[PDB]
RNA sequence: UGGUGGAGCGAUUUGUCUGGUUAAUUCCGAUAACGAACGAGACUCUGGCAUGCUAACUAGUUACGCGACCGGUCGGCGUAAC
């Protein structure tokens, strides 16, 4: 059983409460007031968006290797509407996602690239590899 | 004698074609290891303009293409059999850059 | 055997009128699983009368301007709406939109002869195909129509279409439209 | 007493049947070319509904295959194309084993020595091309070869001087030495281009035609005519039975089956019964192979079908 | 540092652009039909094809090496990296620009518009061009301008072939009441295997070689090698 | 629509009256003769005059053609 | 021992590599099941279903899709999987059987043996599309 | 649209057409016209097919070795057939 071999959408929520269950994750003072983006018009509705968001990130990280904070804030990009101008394509905040990975890297989940990116480390891809065991034998 | 690559770059195909297959055939019947022709991607230069100098009409417009054709040719030889070897082919409407290690 | 969405069959549902026999398409070689064939049948003439009837349904489904290519979805609406029809009325869905065409398309119509700004028709007999094409075309209108502004969703929309232009019931827009077509053709005979 | 009946028809080629090639060593597996660019080896079932089932089909001849031949021995296959290339062919597992690369145009026909050690190959390019086993050219002869086309190249199966005989559109059958490559016969007969010269079961009998129509039948120990076999319509192939001494060539919508002491009309064999294409014209008979005991004859048409003719004893 | 070759491409139609420009306002009264320019790290030569050579070169080949001077101390390449060479033109007859320009200075000579045009018509058709269209378009006669065409032989106006079988020359001759327009039009000959015309012929040509008379043999008989 | 023009017409017509005895009725023989018989310009042009070849040899069995 | 096919749609590209084995199904690493356009997951089991488990029992394909968009690389991939099958039991197995197998395919639909040549046009000046022009004012 | 021939004192006309046929003055065939020339077509660029050909550490696959995590996942790394 590997992450590729369960659901990838049950898969962040298993490890979004893995995350949470911890109760070691350093969560930033402004996780109630700050959006994810420039161009959401709201605050996230979910309490424990951190968590999943954290989730998500060490899942794409597990999926490619050498993942920086441009591209993560690629990643979590989406469409700004601007009103009467027509929609453009914007970036995600480049904090959150350097909070999330200064966090994961708290865990010893991910560790810095001789390359210059972030790879998961063997101690995150068992974490990881395990979450997907239990995920696949909930069916 | 190590590494010596040979980059030709032209527009036309058939000069570049023609002084590539020279330059291989010259340096296969010397007995000499030679890695083959790397066609790189064709770059293709366009430009978009108004046809009419005023500005009146039906709003047509010119396409300008201009294709840019480039082949790596590589060689293990001596430097001083790859300099007469490079010399003896010339071409009017085409480039060669030859560079070492 | 092959079933629509898995789970419908296509051997227990039954043409009526010979007329429409060789225009409706869904039977034992035209057996798909999904509405979604990407297939070329709008490349020449009579090409559509061998689309399923079902996939005919989905595309004449994503018309107005914010749904145009967006299949995806009106197969899920068309999934939705054939368990809803199922539910409701309990037998094959397939049945009862066969059902709704047969009932829906108008037979006899009226042509222009004639100037501009005054109006004189002449009543004329339908193409099997051009009655297909009006039946589908009044149904998705009638759905999309009823459930624009109000709460019911577009699925349950066309179910109850489908469910009234089945059994012929007054209710249905396209019996309404085709009713009016026959009358003004009746009218000018 | 001895009449050809229609056995069954094989179905399996969607083009020409350009050649066919069968071996003495394996009765039941003949080798078939097309113009579909594939070569398929038939299994010989002999069911009651279909005398043969398509086995193996070989592939990636591009162009046309034009001319097909096996070895001794039923493991090799030699192919001739109109892509310009010959190809030897592994007949057990079915790939390619060596690539024969130098022709300029279309090669029309290839012949396999008695021996298997060496290649001779016709083609467009109005020259004769001798190959080795290893796959390299061996002698291009370019010393007046033809004036036209290449039809036909053929070998002499006998353990007398080995030679080989090569017809052309520029009317002349003409005769090579192996390891020589000089002439000793260059006949002139014929009125009209060739498409077929075959040799002997025994190799002592060169037969020619073509578009004259007229087969002609030389002796390779002299150098000298013997007879003009008078045809219908257009020689497609010439094949001599290695059993019962006969001279099978093609007329266009029928095959044609001589005797050679007698000189007189054996058989005529005419497959249309139906009348639903006989507004159209025939299907043309292009390739005729003999079997393993030479009891059977396979005929290869333009309609795609391969037909079986077994003599019929009483 | 050195430049990308999309730059560097560009850079060199440019200096090829800009030095034909230079060379057709010095060299237009001795008939400059064409440049060719092959360069070489070692120094790259620049050939001139004009009608009178004996002309351009100068007293003792003074001017040739004012013109190299100028490019020198112009475009700022190393001096004795370039040698201005002036060839002979092969045939100034089939040469669209140096037509044109002749054209223009026996105007300028104050002949007849007729007589001028016509004496470039018939030297082009004699020089042996497939067909020419001389067009003269401005104040010829009067106040209202007013256009000539003449049209001699064959001449090709759509497809790909007009670019490569078809020559054009367009100059504006000065007069003291305004300004004419000369455009010349050449269409060259098969010139197979040659500088002269285009090697491959006209797409919807067919040349059929003609049959041998092949004397047909009634005996059989069996020559003996 | 398509109508062969004069071009593959006229040629087609000179190729049958010298070659008559080299041509047959296949497409591709006529299409491979019509390459080493004349030069000809494209190889769209060569297809389309040995099909109107074809198509003349076709008629020629059975009657004279004009 | 195995073969390897591509299957392409529009810009779409899915190379399948089809070797001996315990009838392995996967695409990108990822099992069929869990492609992400869920609504068209019968569009991927087509073949499967179509000529049967039976026949994939001894064959093991690995499926890599590049390029083009979502439903197009679903075309590519259900193309791709049929053609290496099909070429599979042409090179090491009887004809027969490969016909046994084509004439299913072809019988149900051709595009899961030809490919749809047709491709995204070229749109000209004057208009915002390939056919489509700009609104034409008269006074 | 010329050349030469035919018809009108002449501007001019015929060729360049009754009828079929084509996207096409495109062809067939009629024929006081016969030979031609430009446009149309041909042509050039682009899309669609090649398990054939020539090649590739500035493109990849397949296999093997080593490693990480449970025979499987890896856009984790290094060699060899292409």
């Amino acid at each position: 059983v590997t992450v590729k071999d369960v659901n990838q959408q049950e898969f962040v929520r298993a490890l979004a409460a893995f995350l949470k269950k911890s109760g070691k994750l350093k969560v930033p003072e402004w996780v109630d007031t700050v959006k994810l983006a420039k161009h959401k018009e709201l605050a996230p509705y979910d309490e424990n968006w951190f968590y999943t968001r954290a989730a998500s990130t060490a899942r794409h990280l597990y999926l490619r290797g050498g993942a920086g904070v441009g591209s993560m804030t690629k990643i979590y990009g989406g469409r700004q509407r601007n009103g009467v101008m027509p929609s453009h394509f914007s970036r995600g905040s480049k904090s959150v996602a350097r909070r999330v990975l200064q966090a994961l890297e708290g865990l010893k989940m991910v560790e810095k690239d001789q390359d210059g990116g972030r790879k998961l480390t063997p101690q995150g891809q068992r974490d990881l590899d395990r979450i997907a065991g239990q995920v696949a034998a909930a069916n | 004698i190590h590494r010596i690559r040979i980059t030709l770059t032209s527009r036309n195909v058939k000069s570049l074609e023609k002084v590539c297959a020279d330059l291989i055939r010259g340096a296969k019947e010397k007995n000499l290891k030679v890695k083959g022709p790397v066609r790189m991607p064709t770059k293709t230069l366009r430009i978009t303009t108004r046809k009419t100098p005023c500005g009146e009409g039906s709003k047509t417009w010119d396409r300008f293409q201009m294709r840019i054709h480039k082949r790596l040719i590589d060689l293990h030889s001596p430097s001083e059999i790859v300099k007469q070897i490079t010399s003896i082919s010339i071409e009017p409407g085409v480039e060669v850059e030859v560079t070492i290690a | 055997d092959i079933k629509l969405f898995g789970k419908w069959s296509t051997d227990d549902v039954q043409i009526n009128d010979i007329s429409l026999q060789d225009y409706i398409a869904v039977k034992e070689k035209y057996a798909k699983y999904l509405p979604h064939s990407a297939g070329r049948y709008a490349a020449k003439r009579f090409r559509k009368a061998q689309c399923p009837i079902v996939e005919r349904l989905t595309n004449s489904m994503m018309m107005h301007g914010r749904n145009n290519g967006k299949k995806l979805m009106t197969v899920r609406i068309v999934k939705h709406a054939f368990e809803i029809i199922h539910l409701l009325t309990g037998e094959n869905p397939l049945q009862v939109l066969v059902n709704a065409i047969i009932n829906s398309g108008p037979r006899e119509d009226s042509t222009r002869i004639g100037r501009a700004g005054t109006v004189r028709r002449q009543a004329v007999d339908v193409s099997p195909l051009r009655r297909v094409n009006q039946a589908i075309w009044l149904l998705c209108t009638g759905a999309r129509e009823a459930a624009f502004r109000n709460i019911k969703t577009i699925a349950e929309c066309l179910a109850d279409e489908l469910i009234n232009a089945a059994k012929g019931s007054s209710n249905s827009y396209a019996i309404k439209k085709k009713d009016e077509l026959e009358r003004v053709a009746k009218s000018n005979r | 007493t001895e009449q050809m009946t229609l056995r069954g028809t094989l179905k399996g080629h969607n083009g020409w049947v350009t050649q066919i090639a069968t071996t003495p060593q394996f009765p039941d597996m003949i080798l078939s070319a097309s113009r579909d660019k594939t070569i398929i080896m038939w299994k010989l079932t002999r069911d009651e509904t279909n005398y043969g089932i398509p086995q193996r089909a070989l592939r990636g001849h591009s162009h046309f295959v034009s001319d097909v031949v096996i070895s001794s021995d039923g493991q090799f296959a030699l192919s001739g194309s109109w892509d310009g290339t010959l190809r030897l062919w592994d007949l057990t597992t079915g790939t390619t084993t060596r690539r024969f690369v130098g022709h300029t145009k279309d090669v029309l026909s290839v012949a396999f020595s008695s021996d298997n050690r060496q290649i001779v190959s016709g083609s467009r390019d109005k020259t004769i091309k001798l190959w080795n086993t290893l796959g390299v050219c061996k002698y291009t002869v370019q010393d007046e070869s033809h004036s036209e086309w290449v039809s036909c190249v053929r070998f002499s199966p006998n353990s007398s001087n080995p030679i080989i005989v090569s017809c052309g559109w520029d009317k002349l059958v003409k005769v090579w030495n192996l390891a020589n490559c000089k002439l000793k016969t260059n006949h002139i007969g014929h009125t009209g281009y060739l498409n077929t010269v075959t040799v002997s079961p025994d190799g002592s009998l060169c037969a020619s035609g073509g578009k004259d129509g007229q087969a002609m039948l030389w002796d390779l120990n002299e150098g000298k005519h013997l007879y003009t076999l008078d045809g219908g319509d257009i020689i497609n192939a010439l094949c001599f039975s290695p059993n019962r001494y006969w001279l099978c060539a093609a007329t266009g919508p029928s095959i044609k089956i001589w005797d050679l002491e007698g000189k007189i009309i054996v058989d005529e064999l005419k497959q249309e019964v139906i009348s639903t294409s006989s507004k159209a014209e025939p299907p043309q008979c292009t390739s005729l192979a003999w079997s393993a005991d030479g009891q059977t004859l396979f005929a290869g048409y333009t309609d795609n079908l391969v037909r079986v003719w077994q003599v019929t004893i009483g | 540092v050195q430049i990308s070759k999309k730059r560097k491409f560009v850079a060199d139609g440019i200096f090829k652009a800009e030095l034909n420009e230079f060379l057709t306002r010095e060299l237009a009264e001795d008939g400059y039909s064409g440049v060719e320019v092959r360069v070489t790290p070692t120094r790259t030569e620049i050939i001139i094809l004009a009608t009178r050579t004996q002309n351009v070169l100068g007293e003792k080949g003074r001017r040739i090496r004012e013109l190299t001077a100028v490019v020198q101390k112009r475009f700022g390449f190393p001096e004795g990296s370039v040698e201005l060479y002036a060839e002979k033109v092969a045939t100034r007859g089939l040469c669209a620009i140096a037509q044109a320009e002749s054209l223009r200075y026996k105007l300028l000579g104050g002949l007849a518009v007729r007589r001028a045009c016509y004496g470039v018509l018939r030297f082009i058709m004699e020089s042996g061009a497939k067909g020419c269209e001389v067009v003269v378009s401005g104040k010829l006669r009067g106040q209202r301008a007013k256009s000539m065409k003449f049209v001699d032989g064959l001449m090709i106006h759509s497809g790909d072939p007009v670019n490569y079988y078809v020559d054009t020359a367009v100059r504006h001759v000065l007069l003291r009441q305004g300004v004419l327009g000369i455009k010349v039009k050449i269409m060259l000959p098969w010139d197979p295997t040659g500088k002269i015309g285009p090697k491959k012929p006209l797409p919807d040509h067919v040349s059929i070689v003609e049959p041998k008379d092949e004397i047909l043999p009634t005996t059989p008989i069996s020559e003996q090698k | 629509g398509r109508v062969r023009t004069k071009t593959v017409k006229k040629a087609a017509r000179v190729i049958i009256e010298k070659y008559y005895t080299r041509l047959g009725n296949d497409f591709h023989t006529n299409k491979r003769v019509c390459e080493e018989i004349a030069i000809i310009p494209s190889k769209k042009l060569r297809n389309k005059i040995a099909g109107y070849v074809t198509h003349l040899m076709k008629r020629i069995q059975r009657g004279p053609v004009r | 021992q195995s073969v390897q096919v591509f299957g392409r749609k529009k810009t779409a590209t899915a190379v399948a590599h089809c070797k001996r084995g315990n009838g392995l199904i996967k695409v990108n690493g990822r099992p069929l099941e869990m492609i992400e356009p869920r609504t068209l997951q019968y569009k991927l089991l087509e073949p499967v279903l179509l000529l049967g488990k039976e026949r994939f029992a001894g064959v093991d394909i690995r499926v890599r899709v590049k390029g083009g968009g979502h439903v197009a690389q679903i075309y590519a991939i259900r193309q791709s999987i049929s053609k290496a099958l099909v070429a599979y039991y042409q090179k090491y197995v009887d004809e027969a059987s490969k016909k046994e197998i084509k004439d299913i395919l072809i019988q149900y639909d051709r595009t899961l043996l030809v490919a749809d040549p047709r491709r995204c046009e070229s749109k000209k000046f004057g208009g915002p599309g390939a056919r489509a022009r700009y609104q034409k004012s008269y006074r």
